[PDB]
């Protein structure tokens, strides 16, 4: 059932992060308290290990996972399966940068050349209609499933797409993983929610219910999925440190209200 | 018209405050653009919902007293000795204690004869004579020293806190240990919706910074 990963390459990465990972911040991690999103624009959350409150940037937590996940799960992943299909050329298209057919073509060639690597080794599936040739009717079947429960948001798709193509170097086999799993987890982070003016009469009532329902659903995943997660498996990397903040000790704020 | 300043910019700043979540069972961990003097802030859930309850209990009393519908429960039999200058006090501020259900007659070495007494009071002196005298005479010498001014009942919405001075000090105490007994405790579990109701509640308060017994209510931690 599971692969025997032989690669070289992918041992190599993994040696990276087994070296990479900090004792006492892993400690703080696996015995958390999760207490709510702080703000969905910065993604910050706040944590409670044993006494102590702290300021924690999920962004750089869920990257730092879904790269993990990646690294261990490597040529075993599910599949995340998509009437309303997606289309590879028409999704570049938010992009004015692109003023090109040949450069709109040029990012599908690479990735349409790599499908058979890419279906297998990531299950990133990718389905052609038309000719071999043809480019304009190449579309994308199935992503993998990193966690269970878990859907990334497809805002960040596009520049997926724009960044495998141009981002990614498809010419050394090390440098080529390394740079997929970082681009598979930059679209699996949960997207940022930019602070929208409530308050305001000039924005209309539908942009204001559509910023509340992105917050909702920012911090239903966080105490569901997330952090569940981030609590069970989670290796906190030595660099992650500065993204782990302690924001009060609380047996000081015990002597504040000791006597009411 | 000129205004200080000053006073709307406290009142502003736990208006635009959203909850985070609970924090050990014992706070209420809340979050604030436009930041002059506002990020996190921990609030004591005991001191929260005990200064709710303060200002609830405050203008119920003062709406009652005001409106004249402040109930005075039927003392029977109760007699204190008083000096000749302390029957004197008693008789002078007679009008005035009427106005808190503290109905008495003073007769003549001399006495007080308590007719009716307030159901928050009556439970309190629980029949102890001493206690009673103390209590009456710690609010005459409160009124005779300008320690507390008396009620302005010659004005025909209610704002309690523009009475709140008034109130004698034994009524105080005794809703201040209302308000401390009823309220939420350390330990206790509080839902999301309980804390967002509790923040709420405790915004729309007079004076949300500081619990019954003036200690702080709330620390910022950022
Ligand atoms: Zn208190
Ligand atoms: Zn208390």
């Amino acid at each position: 059932e599971r692969v025997n990963v032989n690669l070289t390459s992918i041992k190599k990465l993994r040696e990276k992060v087994d070296d990479s990972i900090h004792r006492e911040l892993t400690d703080i991690f696996a015995n958390l308290n999760y207490v709510g999103v702080v703000d969905e624009e910065r993604r910050l959350a706040a944590i409670q290990h044993d006494l102590k409150l702290f300021l924690i940037d999920y962004g750089s937590v869920c990257y730092e996972l879904f790269y993990q996940i990646g690294l261990t799960d490597f040529a075993n992943f599910g599949k995340i399966n998509l009437s309303d299909d997606i289309v590879l050329y028409n999704l570049l298209s938010e992009f004015d940068e692109l003023n090109d057919d040949a450069s709109k073509e040029k990012i599908i060639s690479k990735i349409w050349d790599m499908s058979s690597m890419l279906n297998e080794y990531y299950s990133i599936e990718l389905v052609n209609d038309g000719l071999d040739n043809d480019l304009k009717s190449v579309k994308l079947k199935s992503l993998p499933l990193l966690l269970k429960g878990y859907i990334p948001s497809l805002v960040k798709l596009p520049f997926f797409i724009y960044r495998l193509g141009k981002e990614v170097d498809w010419e050394d086999e090390q440098e080529c993983l390394d740079g997929i799993l970082r681009e598979i987890a930059l679209l699996y982070i949960p997207d940022m929610v930019p602070k929208v003016d409530t308050s305001d009469a000039s924005l209309s009532e539908d942009e204001k219910a559509q910023f509340i329902n992105r917050k909702e659903h920012i911090s239903s995943l966080l105490e569901h999925v997330l952090f569940p997660c981030i609590k069970r498996r989670f290796l906190a990397p030595r660099h992650i440190l500065k993204d782990v903040v302690e924001i009060a000790n609380l047996p000081d704020l015990y002597k504040v209200f000791e006597r009411c | 018209g000129k205004t200080i300043t000053d006073f709307s910019i406290s009142r502003s700043v736990l208006a635009k405050y959203e909850v985070i979540n609970q924090v050990d069972k014992k706070f209420i961990l809340i979050r604030c653009q436009s930041i002059h003097n506002c990020l996190l802030v921990l609030v004591d859930q005991h001191a929260c919902d005990e200064r709710i309850r303060l200002e609830e209990l405050f203008y119920s009393l003062l709406t009652e007293v005001v409106t004249g519908t402040f109930v005075a429960r039927d003392l029977k039999d109760c007699c204190i000795e008083v000096d000749r200058t302390e029957a004197d006090l008693f008789k002078h501020y007679q009008s005035e204690f009427k106005k808190w259900g503290i109905g008495y007659e003073t007769i003549e070495t001399s006495l007080l004869e308590i007719k009716t007494l307030p159901e928050m009071l009556t439970s309190k002196y629980n029949g102890d004579k001493d206690y009673l005298k103390m209590v009456l005479l710690q609010h005459a010498h409160d009124l005779k020293d300008f320690k507390k001014l008396p009620m302005d009942l010659s004005h025909f919405k209610l704002y309690w806190w523009k009475y709140s001075s008034c109130v004698p000090t034994v009524f105080h105490e005794i809703l201040n240990s209302k308000a401390c007994r009823s309220a939420v405790m350390f330990g206790d579990e509080l839902t999301r919706q309980e804390c967002i109701i509790l923040i709420s509640k405790l915004s729309r308060c007079h004076n949300p910074f500081e619990c019954a017994h003036g200690r702080p209510s709330m620390v910022p931690i950022a």
